[PDB]
């Protein structure tokens, strides 16, 4: 006969990496747990209650299995990278969404155990068995948005028992019956994105003082702004309308500075509003945004002007 | 220069310094602050030391000459002149005026009315520098000390079966740099303890995960490396080892020398003269060679029309329209790249050793846009030879391929030999956005053994995971309506005598707005893993609409019969820098159970260290409340400090005495000792450290703010701040006879500092006076008198002062 | 993601016209013919002063003209001249109507003689040097160089 | 000539020193200039409240010149409930020629100063000129000033044809003062004055015989 019942742990853990930049990658501890197990399987074909007066077969192995691909807050596919398997034995290369490693430490033992061989799942036992630890890392994706994310980890941690009648019974347990079981063992990651595209100033101070009227008519005053990143991608931006213009001028983004003065802006020579550029390497550029100081259609009513606008950057 | 001495509102006719200062106004031999500008740019935005003295070198009959800038040696050595080529300033002292008798064509116009110093000179006498392409002079790398940065989390918990709450994370990367040699060792630890009714167990763990030291070289543009690390997957996979490594660093080179744009291949007749203008400014005017020419020296920023005007030798001209897209390639001809790594292999344990190797990996590009790459990994019992080329054909895309001849002689006497070929293919930016960014094809056999496979089969003896042959492609295409970048995909695998598990993944990204603002991004994906009998159809769903301080978030996901739901309102605060995450969720599992979770969070970016809090509570897992501590510190430098998490570079702003000054960059405030440190900076850039001038408190003031320096990775830059207060007072200077001296005479200090001048009734309002010194008044071309200001004087007082001669 | 704004201000450039830069009028008269004989006078010199503006509906309500200078001690209403004639001559300045021999420090009555030529306000005048009676009868006037420059306070209203 | 951009020099209580650029209109010869600040009783206060730092500087043909104006605790000891009017004066020094009997023209210009304290500070779009109440004596309109600032008017007329074209003498006042100005009786007085910008806001009154204000 071959009666096999399973043991599943009751541990929930915490862990934290902190704040990592998108160009960098993290590493993480996958600690082995010698916790309290709970029975989640009740099968019996041979004897019901344990007697242990005949030297029957026994072995005890561990069982930790993890899925190869999960999801995040916005549903992104989290590619779990395997870094170092430890001193264990990873098998089943024909799978694509589950890892399969086992550890044979207790084997070919003759049994002399009394009691009950096949019991109910509502039972817990104290077992202290520490083993080899595993250390990993993760190949995270490139295109990630900003904000804070809470990554939930679905896993299992535990293994199986064995009671046969003879020495030399290499029994194997299928994986579909193992993966169809419910999930209880711990989930815990929290992360906030730093980002890889951050401009230079982010305070946007543009200033110009007093002058005459005739010089001011169709005058120009410039201001430069740079931005630096290190990932090759196609970056765009958008200029938001804050104020309102008096006259109609069409394609020209004229910002109303008050008193009948709609100063047209200069996106490095032309009033186009927004453009599109690409990055093939790392680095930075420079981008001088000025504006033409003509805002009144010759019925000149000048005053103290402090009109505003808002330009932000859109990720690809 | 002669002026009118009579026309002035003064009751006293003593104007000997009134004609003199007016006449002396060509070059004034005094001490002011000027900004030295060389050929348009500036070497110093806040140059304080600018000295002027009358030259008595050149003797004459009249001795009426022009004084120049009496420069010292620091500002002439920080400007970047090639001092070994032309030695005309290395022999000049600070006592006399630096004369320019040895070199031609450079003129100097010192104007103290504009606060500038213009120098116009040719490029053949000096080197080149800007915000990009810093000179090879060493920067501020002094007293590195130690660098700590902790990231720890303390939290509570409770399960369905009772409760237990003691959970602690323990990580950080400490290490001490010593000059150019810089060290960092990252520790790994934790603290767990559980308290049930019948059992009280706990465990503690700590280990030295990774300890490492490094030093960079600017002469050969390579970074040396000693210790344990991993190599990225170019051809071979990733693997652990211990030892030496010579790797890449291409931060120093300029983008004109790095990138090269394709030029005009027009061949008209001879050695012509090109003229290219953008807005009415010639960016390039030189003599091209005879016949065919190609200018790859110009890779600047263009955003428009550029009229390529050619001036031939006979006088012929031709105008044609060139685009703004000048299509720069990723291949780099003339530059090589290399990996010279050696040492021992690292297993899984901390003291796990192995065999000794010697590996050489290099790549070389020829200048016909073709590029080869060869690798020679050589160990004591395992050898693999790699070679291969890559080239862009232009209009059909680009290709690259390589062969890897590997021999493997294991300890169990089994020699395996194989030559495997892998080819990579891609595609340029097409018209209808046809973009194959990668297309691989890896040919293998059952007789293979990689280095990781050699180390696992040699000691752990596993004889599995054999791959036969496969193909992949990566196509992505957008359309100019509905904002959708279609990326339909297919990837296929197969092992040796193990099944396929062929994949099928598709995608569609909608972007629009109905009854709301634009910014709603809807990206949708669906995946399928095809086995012989099983096809797992997974798909992700979401609803995300932002409104700035509010964002309704939802998340749907179903791998295999397990649909999960989420609901949230996560966004920032009104300042935009503070944040909180708030979301609920619904979980439906396949095993007849419906689960629910509710998680709350709030963060706070304090300048000493970043802190946050979290609330997590789900079904069967209860009351997991947390708190986090993360930040950084630097001890045994100039002064100890506390900051928020670094990734390799930090600059040290020194504002002594003031505890509350806000600086820019990351808005860090200082301490009671008066020291500060910024974090968000990068290597080899123009770093303008200015304080928040309008956010100053009313106890302190600021004289000047802009200081300039360029830092590298792992160095700490010290920045001294000369901001001090100045007392202002009205002093009535009286002579020895009783009479008043002729007003209009300027007062110089003891350290060479001009402050102001004497008014009509022998009075002199002066600001910035230090109490205790002995001042100097100057008229008729020399020093005339001295007065001794007492230490009991404070600002805004009326003091009668007696004159004593020197 | 920040406020793109520019705080500006401006002002009206109230000024004088630059056409009257060459106002070096001279007195090429003889001091022993026109200043020794008892007609004690030189031939008068005329000068018009332009001042550009934006609006000229008012003249004296924007800038008020008043003149001053080193007054002659032995001559009321006349100024002291420098040079070889130390207090021997007196400059008599006529107004825009050319009748009133006003004082160095009193102002001209506005409303008359102010040429409103568009935005430029023309102002013609007349001035001649009179002889001081302490040196006219005794004929002690030294024939030579005599430099004179009077201030003009153009007070803005 | 010499370009003068300021219409009225207005100083605020928050700022300790303001700035002013003056430039050259002549392109044929360089120049020199000297300045001073006077007061209400018209004397050269060289130990005044505000001290202009450069006394004399050389001006090139067509170039510009700067001047900074430092301030002393006497402004603080003075009452901040009202403004402090002053008169700064400019004088240029031209290069003396060598010809005989040269009548060079010396130019002197006066333009007004205005220190406003921070306790009675004015917002950038604040108009207090509509707060002014005007009464009428038989033969002249008397002006009542409840404002803590200096007021200045240059025009009055029943229509706009007699507002900027009608003859009216310049009448200034002091803070919280009152006086009687001789003027004819008008149904709708068109108060055309010069504001802080320098323009002409023609505030058309709504009067009640001897009670004139704005709605």
């Amino acid at each position: 006969w071959n009666n096999i019942v399973f043991y599943s742990l009751g541990d929930v853990n915490s862990y934290q990496g902190g704040n990592v930049v998108i160009t960098q990658r993290p590493q993480f501890i996958t600690s082995w747990r010698p916790g309290i197990a709970t029975v989640t399987w009740n099968q019996c074909n041979g004897p019901g209650f344990a007697d242990g007066f005949w030297a029957y077969y026994r072995e005890y192995i561990a069982w930790v299995v993890f899925p190869k691909k999960v999801m995040t807050q916005n549903g992104y596919p989290l590619f779990i990278e395997v870094h170092n398997k430890g001193s264990w034995s990873e098998e089943n290369t024909g799978d694509n969404d589950s890892y399969f490693f086992l550890k044979g430490y207790k084997w070919d033992e003759r049994a002399f155990d009394a009691g009950n061989l096949c019991q109910k799942p509502g039972e817990t036992t104290r077992l202290t068995e520490k083993f080899d630890d595993i250390i990993f890392k993760v190949a995270l994706p490139a295109d990630l948005p900003l904000g804070d994310y809470s990554v939930k980890i679905p896993y299992t941690s535990g293994m199986q028992r064995h009671f046969a009648s003879y020495l030399g019974a290499r029994f194997k347990i299928p994986y579909n019956v193992a993966k169809t079981l419910p999930r209880e063992n711990e989930m815990l990651f929290l992360f906030k994105n730093i980002g890889g595209c951050r401009p230079s100033a982010q305070s946007l101070e543009i200033k110009h003082g007093d002058l005459s009227i005739n010089s001011a008519n169709n005058h120009y005053a410039a201001q430069t702004l740079s931005v630096s990143c290190d990932v090759p991608a196609n970056i765009r931006f958008m200029l938001l309308r804050n104020t309102t213009p008096t006259y109609s001028h069409g394609k020209k983004f004229s910002v109303g500075l008050g008193h009948g003065w709609d100063s047209i802006v200069s996106v490095n020579g032309v009033d186009t509003g927004e453009t599109t550029m690409r990055w093939y390497k790392a680095g930075t550029q420079n981008l001088t945004i000025g504006s033409r100081l003509y805002g009144e259609s010759s019925k000149i009513q000048p005053g103290v002007l402090s009109g505003s606008a808002t330009l932000l950057m859109i990720l690809p | 220069v002669e002026f009118n001495t009579d026309v002035l509102d003064a009751a006293d006719k003593k104007n000997i310094d009134f004609t003199r200062f007016s006449e002396a106004g060509y070059v004034l031999p005094g001490q002011y602050l000027l900004d030295v500008i060389v050929n348009g740019q500036s070497i110093s935005p806040a140059s304080l030391q600018i000295s002027f003295v009358e030259p008595q070198s050149s003797g004459d009959k009249a001795e009426k000459k022009l004084p120049q800038a009496c420069l010292t040696s620091d500002m002439v050595r920080l400007m970047g002149l090639t001092a070994e080529s032309l030695d005309k300033v290395v022999y000049w002292h600070d006592g006399q005026c630096a004369d320019f008798h040895g070199l031609p064509g450079v003129d100097i116009r010192p104007d103290t009315g504009a606060g500038v110093l213009r120098i116009n000179m040719p490029q053949a006498r000096l080197e080149y520098s800007d915000a990009t392409w810093l000179p090879p002079s060493r920067w501020d790398d002094g007293i590195p000390g130690l660098m700590l940065d902790y990231n720890l989390n303390g939290t509570v918990s409770r399960n369905y079966q009772g409760g237990d709450s003691h959970q602690f994370s323990y990580n950080g990367t400490v290490g001490g740099n010593l000059g150019p040699w810089r060290l960092r060792a990252d520790y790994q630890g934790s603290q767990e303890q559980s308290r049930y009714n019948g059992e009280k167990t706990t465990n503690r763990n700590f280990t030295w995960s990774r300890f490492y030291l490094f030093r960079a070289i600017p002469r050969w543009r390579a970074n040396l490396t000693l210790g344990e690390n991993n190599i990225n997957s170019d051809i071979f996979r990733s693997w652990s080892y211990t030892g030496a490594s010579l790797e890449s660093d291409d931060r120093m080179l300029p983008p004109r020398l790095r990138g090269y744009a394709p030029q005009i291949t027009g061949i008209a007749e001879t050695n012509a003269r090109v003229v290219v203008s953008q807005q009415g400014r010639v960016l390039y005017d030189s003599m091209v060679p005879a016949g065919p020419f190609s200018i790859q020296d110009l890779d600047s920023s263009v955003r428009g029309r550029l009229d390529v005007e050619v001036i031939e030798q006979n006088g012929r001209k031709k105008t044609f329209q060139v685009d703004t897209a000048s299509v720069p390639y990723l291949t780099r001809p003339g530059q090589v790249r290399y990996k010279l790594v050696s040492g021992r292999s690292r297993g899984y344990g901390h003291e796990t050793e192995g065999p000794v190797f010697a590996t050489g990996e290099a790549s070389w590009g020829l200048s016909n846009q073709w590029s080869l790459y060869g690798g020679a990994v050589l160990a004591g019992d395992y050898n693999a030879l790699a070679a291969g080329a890559g080239w862009d054909l232009g209009v059909p895309g680009t290709l690259s391929a390589d062969i890897t001849q590997s021999v493997a002689r294991i300890e169990g006497e089994r020699t395996f030999q194989g030559k495997s070929w892998r080819l990579s293919y891609s595609k340029r930016f097409d018209n209808a956005d046809a973009d194959i960014t990668f297309a691989g094809y890896r040919f293998s056999e059952r007789n293979y053994m990689t280095m990781e496979q050699y180390l696992n089969a040699r000691y752990r003896n596993d004889y599995s995971s054999r791959e036969k042959e496969m193909y992949t492609v990566t196509l992505n295409k957008n359309v100019a309506d509905w904002n959708t970048s279609f990326n339909l995909q297919y990837s296929r695998q197969t092992y040796w005598d193990i099944r396929k598990t062929d994949y099928y993944t598709v995608s569609v990204n909608r972007y629009f707005n109905v009854f709301g603002l634009q910014g709603v991004a809807v990206g949708l994906s669906a995946s399928r893993s095809k086995y012989l009998g099983r096809d797992n159809d997974s798909a992700y769903l979401r609803i995300s609409v932002p409104l700035g301080t509010g964002t309704a978030s939802y998340s749907g996901s179903m791998s295999n019969d397990r649909y999960v739901n989420m609901a949230g309102y996560t966004d920032t605060f009104n300042d935009g820098l503070d944040s909180y995450s708030l979301n609920a969720g619904l979980n439906s599992g396949g095993g007849l159970t419906s689960q629910r979770q509710i998680n709350a969070y709030y963060s706070h970016r304090s300048p000493l260290a970043n802190l946050s809090a979290n609330i997590a509570s789900l079904q069967k897992g209860y009351t997991s409340f947390g708190v986090s501590a993360s930040g950084g510190a630097t001890i045994t430098g100039k002064d100890a400090a506390l900051h928020a998490m670094s990734g390799g570079t930090r600059l040290l702003v020194d504002t002594d005495g003031v505890g509350g000054v806000p600086v820019d960059g990351g808005q860090v405030v200082t301490n009671r000792w008066g020291t500060g440190v910024v974090t968000d900076i990068s290597s080899y850039y123009r770093n303008t450290t200015s304080v928040d001038l309008k956010r100053l408190p009313d106890d302190v003031e600021a004289t000047r703010s802009v200081v300039e320096s360029a830092l590298t990775e792992g160095a700490i830059g010290y920045r001294k701040f000369s901001v001090l207060k100045g007392k202002r007072l009205f002093a009535i200077l009286r002579l020895a006879d009783g009479s008043q001296p002729p007003f209009g005479a300027s007062v110089t200090s003891e350290k060479g500092r001009e402050l102001g001048m004497v008014a009509d009734e022998g009075l002199a309002w002066l600001s910035g006076v230090t109490p205790g010194e002995t001042l100097s008044v100057n008229w008729d071309g020399k020093i005339q008198c001295q007065v001794n200001v007492p230490e009991t004087a404070i600002s805004d007082q009326q003091l009668l002062l007696p004159c004593t001669p020197q | 993601s920040d406020v793109a704004f520019r705080g500006n201000l401006l002002d009206r450039p109230c000024h004088v016209s630059g056409d009257s830069l060459n106002k070096h009028v001279v007195f090429k008269t003889r001091a022993s013919r026109d200043f020794w004989y008892p007609p004690g006078r030189s031939p008068t010199e005329s000068f018009v002063i332009r001042l550009e503006n934006c609006h000229a509906t008012a003249v004296g309500k924007i800038v008020t003209l008043t003149f001053k200078g080193t007054e002659e001690a032995a001559l009321p209403g006349h100024l002291k001249v420098t040079g070889v004639n130390a207090g021997r001559l007196g400059i008599a300045l006529l107004d825009t109507d050319g009748s009133s021999l006003l004082k160095p420090g009193t102002s001209h009555n506005k409303g008359q003689g102010e040429k409103v030529t568009g935005n430029s306000l023309e102002l013609p005048f007349g001035a001649y040097v009179v002889a001081t009676p302490e040196a006219l009868r005794t004929k002690s006037v030294v024939p030579g160089d005599y430099e004179a420059t009077a201030t003009f306070e153009l007070t803005y209203r | 000539a010499v370009s003068l951009d300021r219409t009225r020099a207005v100083f605020d209580g928050s700022e300790k020193s303001m700035t002013l650029d003056i430039s050259n209109d002549n392109k044929q010869l360089p120049y020199l200039a000297q300045a001073w600040i006077e007061n209400e009783n018209q004397e050269k206060i060289i130990t005044g409240p505000v001290i202009a730092t450069p006394p004399v500087q050389r001006l090139e043909p067509g170039a510009k010149s700067m001047v900074r104006l430092s301030t002393t605790p006497d402004i603080s000891k003075l009452p901040q409930d009202r403004e402090s009017l002053f008169y700064f004066n400019l004088r240029e020094i031209p290069p003396r020629s060598e010809k005989a009997n040269v009548l060079q023209i010396a130019l002197q210009t006066k333009i007004k100063l205005f220190y406003r304290p921070a306790a009675i500070k004015t917002r950038p779009n604040e108009v207090w000129q509509d707060q002014l109440i005007l009464n009428k004596v038989s033969g002249g309109y008397r002006i009542e000033n409840p404002t803590p600032y200096y007021v200045t008017v240059i025009g009055l007329g029943g229509s706009e044809k007699q507002a900027e074209e009608g003859e009216f003498e310049t009448v200034m006042l002091s803070p919280r003062s009152e006086q009687t100005v001789k003027s004819a009786n008008y149904n709708t007085p068109y108060l055309s004055y010069i504001n802080d910008y320098g323009g002409r806001p023609v505030l058309s009154f709504i009067c009640n015989g001897s009670r004139c204000s704005v709605k």
